């Protein structure tokens, strides 16, 4: 749903890492592989975390029953 | 069950340990599969071999002799196959040790001339590895299988 | 649990004659002795220490006896009824080596007081018995229930109010001995 | 004290001493594997391997026979001491090396 | 004491399948009868074709125990020694035996004149081999 | 062998060493105590983490459970000697001290921005406190604490780790206790973003290599692995120590017969990252340290029939 915090694997915080991640594919016009180790995700391990993580939690908040439509 | 007369049924007539044949043609039930055959094929290899430290530890993890299975309160070892230029038992040996470890001391070791499903072909030139020999209760030639 | 009884009662019971307590003193010493000399050889044979529980349960008794009650066992001369100086001696250096598996209190207390009589030294076969267990085995799965077994005294002090004190004219605090 | 963390099989343990087993709660690989290896290099130790019963119970399994010079379990306590000993060796060697770097 | 020695003369390396234990066939230089296999740990012992080893079958050496201070033996006198057990015998023709041994799996077969061969039992023995 | 002969054989080379991850080799140290040297960085060397999240009002999307394990996966700027572990024997009132645990608090509403830009899709301009994150965990101080403290507030290692999104009038408010714990029992306790070991490279080649064969050897390799000497025209070893040990030789059949590929076998070369709360080095000393105690531990233990 949201970025994890750990690597499943490494225990390595990756949770900080994916509004940049973002940036650096859109602003940087980076390639994936490029972008992930310039955030320092060496092992595939943690480089598998943000490369395939689904922010589907983006989706989840367009549904706010706390406010008028 | 829950009073002496089933458990005595159940321990001495519905109990797993006995019905290793089967009733329809008398033929085995019971036996490993998979990473067990692999696992046998190797070990049981002629290119296998085993350091005094290694040998000494295959036995012990395997033999769990403090059970029922006190037919010695103490683990007995073979001699090496090789004596120099450094000490080495072969995996047959481990076989030989575990048999006789776990069977009776007061009872000859088993004999018995079979065959494996491995052509002797497969291992090379010369080679016998498909006949099965065990005498005296010692695995002298071949490997073990599924079969 | 008799022989616990046995040697609570002994202690306790303010009522007792002298040659009554003697009368058990006597019966326990002499089975005692008996059971060192047609047993001791048993020892180093197979089997554990607990074959000899019921040793160990007769010879706790009477040293506890020993402990509320040695004052009475020096007869008119100072000398010992049932050779106590010479016999207990005999009982802690045996191969039975009561003073490992009785109760530990007990034999504590026994050795303070039969020390303090002349009557035996036992402390120093209580210092090699406690070495010999940080560096005679018994299974312990058995042994505890034993251990147990000689903790439990049934005329230890009483706590209900009344009864206590109508026991008084038949009861020895352990101040009084 | 603390009695039952470690004690001895007594069904495999013989009259002498110079043969024993022994188990050992909450320990696994980590320190059966490295204690074997230091009792192998005891020279009166004839025999040692450690098992594991079961991955379920934290239980460890240790085997000690020797020549008859020591007992069984003066082996284990050699062995013990060595392994402590061979760890002051590998920190004071890490120290040193860290101040040189 | 010993039972059998002779210089044989390596004929062919086969490593088969494996690759720490090689089949070697090798002829007496000393009969003309005299013939042997054997699987050999050759990962401690290298041999190539047309080595001359010299071969010994021993039953003891002049139980088993890791080297001690000053321990002496046969064993001293050779580069490769394995333990094993004969196995079987068999009549090869009117004049000719064949003892076949095994070592821990690892097989002999040594075939020679019923004379040369005559203190070969079906015992354990020891085998002893120097380049 | 001998402790002696250990000592007077056994090396350390430090590659590299850094606040986050250590690179290093031990030389001549049997396989089963590197291991355990290993299993123990991972496993047993203790740190702190929140353990207990006591929630007033979660009114976001994010489950409280959730939002629960994710703070707990949030490594703490916390020195573990600071701190006294926790008996899990006493009642909560008992339990918890100013040696024991550490509080953590988290308070943010979400409330819609006025002034966003029309026609805007960041959230930070279109809400006030959309995003939550591990910097906004305050740290409040009990007891003795705001002495003992006061040097080194109570910081989260990655300040910038997303906790949680916010919508209009979504409000989150927890205390979280954090306490000391080991990997072995929780992997959010494990002060490592991984210690391992490989074992060293050793290339060995079986003849002399040369011409285009070196060249096509030495491809085989990852650049300066192999290096081409001139001269005798044939290949060698540059360092083995840049080798991945990809196999990559064993494919072509011409090398195949000319290499074998091994080991300096003992030879382990670690890499030890932490998860932030201690230098890797510490945590590396901690583990040696750790074992040592389990056989000081054992030797001095009676041992009962
Ligand atoms: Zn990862």
């Amino acid at each position: 749903m949201i970025v994890p915090v750990r690597c499943f694997s490494c225990g390595k915080v990756v949770g900080d890492k994916w509004e940049s991640y973002l940036n650096l594919l859109q602003e940087d016009e980076l390639d994936e592989g490029t972008a992930l180790s310039r955030l320092g995700l060496k092992r595939y391990c943690c480089r598998r975390m943000i490369l395939t993580h689904v922010d589907l939690i983006e989706k989840f908040l367009r549904y706010n029953p706390l406010e008028k439509r | 069950p829950q009073n002496e007369n089933a458990r005595a049924e159940a321990l001495n007539l519905a109990n797993t340990d006995s019905q290793y044949l089967t009733p329809t043609s008398g033929s085995p039930v019971r036996g490993l599969i998979q990473d067990h055959i692999s696992a046998g094929v190797w070990l049981t290899s002629k290119d296998s071999f085993f350091t005094r430290e290694q040998y000494q530890q295959y036995i012990y993890g395997c033999i769990r002799p403090e059970d029922g299975h006190t037919t010695r309160s103490k683990i007995v070892t073979l001699p090496p196959t090789i004596f120099k230029p450094y000490p080495l038992w072969t995996g047959k040996q481990i076989i030989t040790t575990v048999l006789l470890n776990v069977t009776p001391p007061d009872m000859p070791g088993i004999n018995l001339i079979s065959k494996n499903k491995i052509k002797n072909e497969y291992w090379g030139k010369g080679s016998l590895e498909n006949e099965v020999l065990f005498k005296d209760g010692a695995l002298l030639c071949g490997i073990l299988d599924k079969s | 649990k008799s022989l616990q009884y046995l040697g609570s009662y002994i202690a306790r019971a303010k009522k007792l004659s002298r040659t009554q307590i003697i009368f058990v003193a006597s019966y326990l010493t002499s089975w005692l002795n008996r059971y060192v000399i047609e047993r001791e050889e048993e020892v180093d044979q197979r089997g554990g220490m607990e074959r000899f529980k019921h040793f160990y349960a007769a010879f706790q008794a009477l040293c506890y006896i020993f402990c509320f009650r040695h004052n009475i066992f020096r007869d008119t001369d100072g000398n010992w009824e049932c050779e106590l100086d010479k016999f207990f001696q005999r009982m802690v250096i045996s191969k039975f080596n009561p003073l490992k598996f009785c109760n530990e209190n007990v034999m504590l207390m026994f050795a303070r007081i039969a020390q303090q009589e002349s009557v035996a030294y036992c402390f120093s076969i209580i210092e090699n018995n406690n070495n010999e267990r940080l560096r005679s085995s018994w299974s312990l799965a058995t042994r505890q229930q034993f251990i147990d077994l000689q903790s439990y005294f049934p005329y230890d002090p009483l706590f209900l109010k009344n009864y206590k004190i109508l026991m008084k004219e038949y009861y020895i605090e352990w101040s009084e001995a | 004290p603390d009695r039952e963390k470690i004690k001895l099989l007594t069904q495999a343990t013989s009259e002498d001493g110079t043969s024993a087993s022994f188990q050992i709660v909450e320990e696994d690989h980590t320190l059966g594997n490295a204690l074997r290896y230091v009792i192998m290099k005891n020279p009166d130790v004839e025999f040692c391997g450690y098992s594991i019963p079961h991955p379920s119970e934290n239980l460890l399994n240790i085997r000690i026979q020797t020549y008859g010079e020591t007992t069984a379990v003066d082996a284990l306590q050699k062995g013990l001491k060595d392994l402590m000993d061979l760890c002051d060796v590998v920190e004071s060697k890490f120290t040193e090396k860290i101040k040189s770097m | 004491n010993t039972l059998f020695d002779d210089i044989f003369q390596v004929s062919e390396v086969d490593p088969g399948r494996y690759n720490k234990v090689c089949r070697i066939e090798a002829a007496s230089t000393t009969q003309d009868q005299c013939k042997l296999t054997l699987d050999i740990n050759v990962e401690l012992f290298p041999v190539a074709a047309q080595d001359s080893l010299t071969v010994t079958i021993a039953s003891s050496l002049n139980s088993w125990r890791p080297p001690q201070a000053g321990d002496r033996s046969l064993a001293d006198d050779y580069d490769y020694v394995m333990y094993g057990t004969a196995y079987k015998f068999e009549e090869v023709s009117k004049d000719l035996i064949a003892v076949y041994y095994s070592f821990g799996g690892l097989l002999m077969r040594l075939e020679g004149n019923y004379r040369n061969l005559n203190n070969l039992k079906q015992e354990n023995a020891y085998l002893l081999i120097r380049r | 062998w001998n402790v002696e002969k250990f000592k007077k054989d056994f090396e350390v080379n430090i590659s590299s060493l850094d606040a986050r991850e250590a690179n290093f080799d031990l030389i001549n140290i049997d396989t089963s105590i590197a291991n355990a040297f290993r299993r123990i960085m991972i496993s047993e060397v203790p740190s702190v983490a929140a353990e207990y999240v006591y929630f007033f009002n979660n009114t976001s999307v994010i489950q409280d459970e959730v939002l629960a394990h994710r703070i707990g996966l949030v490594p703490l700027k916390v020195d573990p000697d600071m701190l006294t572990w926790v008996d899990s024997n006493l009642p909560d009132d008992e339990k918890f001290t100013d040696e024991n645990t550490i509080v953590l608090s988290l308070n943010v509403k979400c409330t819609r921005n006025p002034d966003a830009p029309k026609g805007s899709t960041d959230p930070k301009e279109l809400y006030n406190n959309a995003h939550v994150y591990a910097r906004d965990l305050k740290f409040e101080p009990q007891g003795r604490q705001s002495t003992t403290f006061a040097d080194c507030p109570v910081v989260p290692a990655d300040p910038d780790i997303l906790l949680a999104k916010l919508r209009p009038g979504q409000e989150i408010s927890l205390k979280a206790h954090c306490i000391l714990g080991i990997g072995g029992d929780h992997a959010k306790f494990s002060p490592v973003s991984t210690a391992s070991y490989r074992l060293l490279p050793q290339i060995n080649i079986l003849q002399p290599i040369k011409g285009e064969s070196a060249r096509r050897f030495q491809k085989c390799f990852p650049p300066g692995v192999i290096g081409i000497d001139e001269g005798s025209d044939e290949a060698y070893v540059k360092d083995a120590r840049k080798d991945t040990v990809s196999r990559e030789v064993l494919r072509y059949e011409e090398f195949a017969d000319k290499v074998k590929l091994g080991r300096v076998r003992n030879h382990f070369i670690f890499n030890v990252e932490s998860a932030g709360a201690m230098t890797p080095e510490e945590i590396f000393f901690k583990s040696v340290r750790i074992l040592k105690n389990k056989a000081e531990y054992l030797k001095n233990c009676p041992i009962t029939q």
